This record gives C-alpha cells, structure tokens and sequence, in this order.
C-alpha cells in the first residue's frame, strides 16, 4: 500500500511542529531558563515557563505544522516528479486527500486534547462560544483539503514561493475568524453568528480547487 | 555569479521565513491582546520592527540553511565543489549576502524601532528597556547590564558565527545524497548559541573581567571551532 | 485497441517547439520516437498523457475523444508512462514499491500480488537488492525498478522515455526479452531512445522527430538509407 | 603528474562492495572503468575525490598524500569530477553557468572569460540555447552543459561518469573529440560509460570492475577476447 504519504510527512509534521515551537519561546527559553540557574530555584519557575504560552501556540501552530509540512515534502513529492507516475497508475487526488484526511484526523486528537483538557489547566495556571471548539477541529480538517491542489508545482517551473497563497489564506482566515469572537463576549453571550458561515465559505473554495472539473 | 546566485536564493527564501515567523507573532500577541483588552486597524503595524529585530537572526538560520539543503540535495553545491569552491563560497557568499541584511536590522533598531514603540506607548492612551544607545549606558556605569547592551550592540558577527558553522554542517553531508535528515540537526545544534552565548554573560562578571573580550570570548570561540 | 494523435502543436514564449505531430500506435505494436536533442519527444509524450495543456491535437482511443481529459483518468482508461528522470520512491525498498503498485490492480488477490512481485523482482533479477531503501541505490538498478514499477500496473498501451538510461548491456537484453515477450502478450508500446544500434533491433517502425517536424517514418533499414537523418541524427 | 590508487575499500551495513580496488593515471592518458551494474565505479569515484570516507587506500598524487584532504583542497589541487545524476544550476541560464564558473579561473581577465564561454558554447553547438534557463532543458543539452562546465575548470584529471547519457550519437563524437584534443593538450581523463561500442573507439586502456574485483585490464583488443567478462558484462 502507499501510506508512505502519511509515514513520511508526519515526520515533517513532528519536525516543524517542535522547531516552530522551541522558536516563539527564544527569548523565555534564554532569558529566565539561563537566569534560573543561578538566582532562583523553585520547580514552578522552570513549570510556570513551561505553562507560559503553551495552549495558544499549540492551536495555532499545529494547523500551521499540518499546512507548511504538507506543503514542504509533498511539494518535494511533486519537484522531483514522483505523483506523476504515482498519478499515472490509476490512481486520482482521492488517494492524497484520504492521505491527508487521515494525517488530519490524526492530529485532530491532539488538537482536540489542547485545547479540551488544556482549558481547565489554562485557568488555574494561567489566572495566577462553544462553536470555537468546532471551528479548531474543523480548520485542521480544512487545509488538508486545502492545500493539496494549491502547491502542485511544475517539476520546470519551480520554487518555494507557493507557501504564499497558502499562508495569506490563512491569516485572511485567521484575522477574521478569532476577532469575530472578541465581538459578543464569554460563554453563552452572542454576537453575529456569520462564524457559521466563514467556515463554509472556505469549505467552497477549498471543494472546488479539490473538483476541478 | 554564484555569489548573486546564491544570495538570490537565500534571499528570496529568506523573505518567506521572515514572513513566516512575524505575521504568526503579530497574531500570537493580536488573539491575546484582543481578547482581553480594547479597537480595528492598527495592532498589526503596532509592533512590527521590533519584532523584526527579536524575529531576524533565528529566520536568518532557519532561512539559509532550508534553502540551501533544497538547493543541496540536487548535487548543485556538491558539482561547485568539484569545480573548486571550498569555505571561501560561505566566507563570501552567504556571509556576503547576510550580514547586509542584518546591518539594516541594526538600522532598524537604532534609528525608527525605538520609535516604533513610542508609537504603541503613546497609542495606548484609548486604552486604560533593553531598546537603547551608549547615551545612558556610560551613566549606568556611574549607576549589572554594564556591556550587555554593548553586545547587543554588537551583533553582526554573532549571527555570522552563528550560521557559519551551522551551515558548515551542511557544507559536508555525503553519504550518499544524504536529503535533509540532518538540517535539522544543523539548526539544534546550532540553536544553543542562544543558549549558552547570552546566558554565558552572567558568568563573566562572578569572578573579575573585561567584559568587552567576556562577550568577545564565546563568539569567537565558536568561530574557530568548525573551521572546516 | 488503437490510441492515435493528430497534428499536435506546443510552444512557450513564441519559441515554438512542436508543429503537426501526428502518431499512430495499434495494439500490440512496437513503435519508437527516436530524434536529436531538444526534438519535442517529452513533449510529445506530455501531450499524450495529458501532462501539459495541448494547443491543439486529438488524443484519441479510435472512438473516444480523451484529449481535453486529465492524466489520472486517462492512466484508467489505460496509457502506461515512464518518467524521463529518475522518479522512484525515495524511502521505500523495492518490494515495498513493487507491492505498493501492485495494491491498486483490482483483480487478484494479495497472495497472487506477492507472487507477481516476486516473479518480477526474479526477472530483472533485482533480488540482491531487494531490500535496500530506494534513494540510495545507483542508476542501473534504479533504473530497472522504474521499468518493473512501470509494468507491474499492466495497461493496453504504454510509453517510455529513455529505458537504456546507465544500463549495463545484459541487462539491456533483458529488458529487450521482456518487452518483447509483452508484444507476445499484445500490449503496444512507444519507446524513446538514443542507444539507436540496441534500440533498432527491437522495435518494429519508427517515427522520427527534428523539432517538431515528423521527417521521417518507416522500416530501419529505410531509416538507416535516409541519408538526410543520417545528417541530421545519426552521423 | 599522476594520479595513482592502491587497494581502496569501502563498506555500508555489512554489505561490502569495495575490496582492493587499485588504479594508476598519469597526466595525457585516457582511461576507462567500464563494469556492470553496482559494481563500484561511482563509489570509487567517490573515494577518489574525496566524497565519502574510506576505509582503506592510499590517493597521492605520486609525491603528496592527500588521501585524508577533502575534495575542495583536492580540486585546488587539481582533479576534476562530473556527476552521474544531472547536477546543473536550476534557475540560471547557460552562459550564465559557464561564466560564473569561469570567474574562479585565476588567470586570466573577464574578456578571455567571455571569450573562453563563446568558445566552449560554439564548440558545442548550444548557442541556439545559450539563454534558456537551466532548470527546463532537455537531457542531452543538459548532460553537455554538464560537461561543458567540467572542462570550463581546466583541471590536470578529470573524471567523468555516464557522459554520453542521453546524447544524440553527432554529439557524441562531437565530444568525443573534443576530449581527445584535450588528450592531445595532455590532461589525463577518466571514463565511467556504458555505451561499449562508442566507449572503446577513445579508450587507451580500460579498467575493468565487477563487485569490487578489478577483474580484468588492458588493449581493447583483448578486453573483447576475454570470454570472462563476455559472459560477466558484454553478453
């Protein structure tokens, strides 16, 4: 079978994931990691910096890892002509958006626990509307079906620039989308309800950029 | 020229890291800042160049080397090689076209960064320093950070030994055409200079010191480290 | 079965490349494509597999005009192609990728799927190297699993670009013995080529390309007479 | 000057495939590697320039052991290497690859630079492509400009591996003899092919390797006598 797509990019996926995370903390990371080893010792100095930060650049960055390492090694798949005689054995795009679903849905857990059981966590390390937990599950489950036609690069005409279709996209998503939900306010308080409809309106361009008929 | 070759495409990659990392931490600090606080239009150019300031070096490292194991991996560097580039290719191309790039960030936070939070603090009236010169430091003498900031002045060659032998392990690999199993390696192992260049600076004062060679010492050591 | 083109046409920034190519395979057939540098036979190749999109021309199977349909579908309706460059899985090992292939036949079972791995890792007699991981292996070998990966699929027609590529000359026969063992079993293949003195004892006619005009077509012994491709292409 | 090799060897995973492997070039001398697949050419090559690390063998140059300095020292030294996988440039043009390279030539002015990059694209007939990026070329113009920015370094030895890999046969004797007016310049050469039959026409005398064993050497007239390697490698 070809699950190679999913055993070989999920290292992609592990290998941004912790570069980007490690990068974002430098400064925390040198800073009072490098001044704790000589002023101050307690265990919630070196625990309080490992709850600094960490369940918002979870939810972020980890749909960020899923769309920049499918889009890294993939587009390599692509550069150095592989889909194009994997293509040509009767196969279709239905093999990689199954292949990109599943790696989706695999990290779909790990993107469900961050923010599900790093929520209570969150309060009482971090003090010292449920739509969203819909919408975090389904933006991970969006750009596997996003960006598998969108960095589909010619093996003549190549380049790294096509990361930036697939990031602005992204951020137009992620500008709107968060800020949407500052409108309103905490809990079972409601603003506009159009956070329904953002979310589709992406399922559209995604879908048919995935036809293509 | 391989030179403009080369700087072409670690400059055209590089441009996409940098992006990469400070469009992310603009929204990082917009979610949060948003959530609590404020109103519209303005929170994004609130903090760009000193976040470009903190944000460049480590894009620089990431930058040069991804692109340079995608321009690696297809024999280019490795044919140069056999026609007779050596170090001299990193000493006077990559170096040659990066240290450009950071002496504007240098501009940067010299000239308008400052500045560019002053913005911010006299924007935060809706709402309800480790930036600096010699120009109070010589007076805090009087008044520690008494060069801390000095090698924070100083810096376009920690970011040299900084990718200079980050990259010299990727100047080698050749195991058979050995595909980026080991950039990543490159940038771990070369990611502790952070952690052990700045933090190496309280050590220098618990015993007596110049600190002018107390900042000279752990950049240049690991300049004369990887000399191949 | 019958897969025909007619006056097919490509360029890019006015530089044309191909003007009125036209190519008729039969089932069952040994055609070749031989031409000098930069002639259009990757091209030509592009266009009828549906890699790039055609200016003009008609892809067709005789009776259903594919040629504005996309690769994938036309790989199940039945082309076989070859990449020019190298293009084997780049962490598998070589029964992993003949296996691989071999789960998309929807025919037999995976028991009959480990048998034809095996007989056909037995009959490029690759076994020796079996289970080394795919980048790593030298040309002749990769080579050879590119040419095993591409038969494994078994369509109607099928199409390669240089199979001779850093191949030793036993091996060559080999591969010789075997496509021709499959004109046996009746499968029309298309072969591009510059190895011309082992690439003409194969193949049955030849069309030969010179920057997009088709000059010459016949026997190799009229190829071989024409003393304009003799200046051309051959020397 | 010579460049000699004495008892290489080189290993991975238990499997070795190197054992012994000696060779001798002198300075205007054309000598050939010919073997079957996976026998070792590549990676002796490898030992040779300094790619891998060996595991035994002594490179010297007859008076200077460089067999533990990489290959950047040993390309100023003076050898010279061509890639069996196409390693050019991928996004300049061609004449932008043979100057660039020609800028490390440390003899000579800018203008004879120009002037030397005029002569090696008229000298192989690639002036009708000579602005064309690199990346999107054809393989035969690809593999020439491969050896075009080889012989663009001047080195005392070169070596090359698969140089006639996807070449038409007019361009093959085209570079054919242009590597033999550079023997009669006097630069020893050394050849890894395939292509027998118009790989012994340029031939001195030829190394022959089968897995490690350097099993034969010698006239070409007895390399095609020796019912061994008939039955190892011809057929």
């Amino acid at each position: 079978i070809i699950r190679y797509l999913v055993r070989e990019t999920l290292k992609s996926q592990l290998a941004i994931l912790f570069i980007l995370l490690l990068i974002f903390f430098c400064q925390k990371l040198v800073r009072i990691l490098g001044a704790a080893v000589d002023g101050d010792i307690p265990a919630n100095l070196v625990l309080s910096l490992l709850g600094l930060g960490v369940p918002e650049m979870a939810q972020l960055i980890l749909p960020l890892s899923l769309f920049l390492g499918l889009l890294m090694t993939l587009g390599k798949l692509y550069t150095e002509s592989e889909i194009t005689v994997m293509h040509a054995c009767g196969l279709s795009k239905a093999v990689l958006v199954k292949a990109a679903m599943i790696l989706a849905v695999f990290t779909a857990i790990v993107a469900a626990v961050n923010v599900m059981w790093a929520g209570p966590w969150s309060s009482r390390h971090q003090d010292e509307e449920l739509n969203w937990r819909i919408t975090l599950v389904f933006t991970v489950f969006m750009m596997a079906l996003m960006v598998v036609p969108l960095s589909v690069v010619n093996p003549r005409q190549g380049r790294v620039l096509s990361m930036l279709p697939a990031m602005l996209l992204y951020l137009l998503f992620f500008l709107i989308q968060t800020s949407l939900k500052s409108n309103g306010g905490k809990g079972k308080l409601d603003p506009t309800l159009w956070m329904w409809t953002v979310n589709l309106i992406y399922l559209a361009l995604a879908i048919v950029l995935n036809l293509w008929d | 020229v391989l030179d403009r070759y080369i700087g072409k495409t670690i400059f055209t990659t590089i441009m996409m890291t940098l992006f990469m990392l400070v469009s992310l931490s603009g929204i990082i600090k917009f979610v949060d800042q948003l959530k609590k606080a404020g109103g519209a239009g303005m929170y994004t150019l609130l903090s760009v160049p000193k976040d470009v300031q903190i944000f460049f070096p480590m894009a620089a490292l990431l930058g040069a080397l991804l692109g340079l194991g995608m321009l690696a991996q297809r024999s280019e560097l490795v044919v140069m090689q056999a026609s007779g580039f050596t170090r001299m290719q990193v000493a006077l191309s990559v170096m040659k076209t990066a240290i450009p790039l950071v002496l504007l960030t240098m501009a940067i936070g010299e000239w308008v960064a400052p500045q560019g939070e002053q913005m911010a603090r006299n924007y935060r009236a809706q709402a309800m320093p480790d930036a600096l010169s010699i120009s109070g430091l010589h007076n805090y003498v009087k008044y520690r950070y008494q060069l801390n900031m000095w090698s924070k002045i100083f810096q376009p060659l920690s970011v040299a030994v900084m990718m200079l032998m980050a990259l010299s392990f990727i100047f080698g690999p050749l195991r058979s055409v050995p595909m980026g199993v080991r950039v990543v390696t490159g940038i771990s192992f070369g990611f502790v200079f952070y952690v052990l260049d700045q933090i190496f600076g309280p050590l220098t004062l618990v015993y007596g010191i110049p600190p002018i060679i107390g900042a000279l010492l752990p950049s240049a050591s690991f300049f004369l480290i990887s000399l191949w | 079965a019958t897969l025909t083109a007619k006056n097919l046409a490509k360029a890019y920034k006015g530089r044309r490349v191909v003007e009125d190519v036209s190519l008729t395979v039969n089932s069952g057939e040994i055609v070749g494509l031989l031409g000098p540098n930069g002639a259009g036979k990757t091209t030509t190749f592009y266009m009828v597999v549906g890699i790039v999109p055609r200016d003009a021309g008609n892809i067709i199977i005789d009776d259903d005009d594919i040629s504005l349909l996309p690769l994938h579908a036309r790989a199940r309706r039945g082309i076989g192609y070859l990449p020019q460059e190298a293009s084997i899985f780049r962490r598998l090992s070589v029964y992993d990728n003949l296996m691989a292939v071999l789960q998309i036949r929807d025919d037999l079972s995976a028991e009959q799927r480990e048998d034809r791995a095996n007989e056909l890792m037995e009959e490029f007699h690759i076994e020796h190297l079996r289970d080394s991981m795919g980048q790593s292996l030298s040309g002749g070998e990769r080579r050879r699993v590119e040419i095993a990966r591409a038969l494994a699929a078994n369509p109607k027609f099928i199409l390669l670009d240089e199979p001779f590529a850093g191949v030793d000359p036993i091996s060559v026969i080999d591969i010789k013995r075997i496509i021709e063992h499959l004109r046996d079993s009746g499968l029309g293949v298309l072969i591009t080529d510059h190895n011309v003195r082992e690439t003409l004892a194969v193949c049955e006619r030849a069309y030969i390309v010179s920057q997009g005009h088709l000059i010459a077509h016949g026997t190799p012994t009229e190829i071989l007479q024409d003393e304009h491709v003799k200046r051309v292409y051959l020397g």
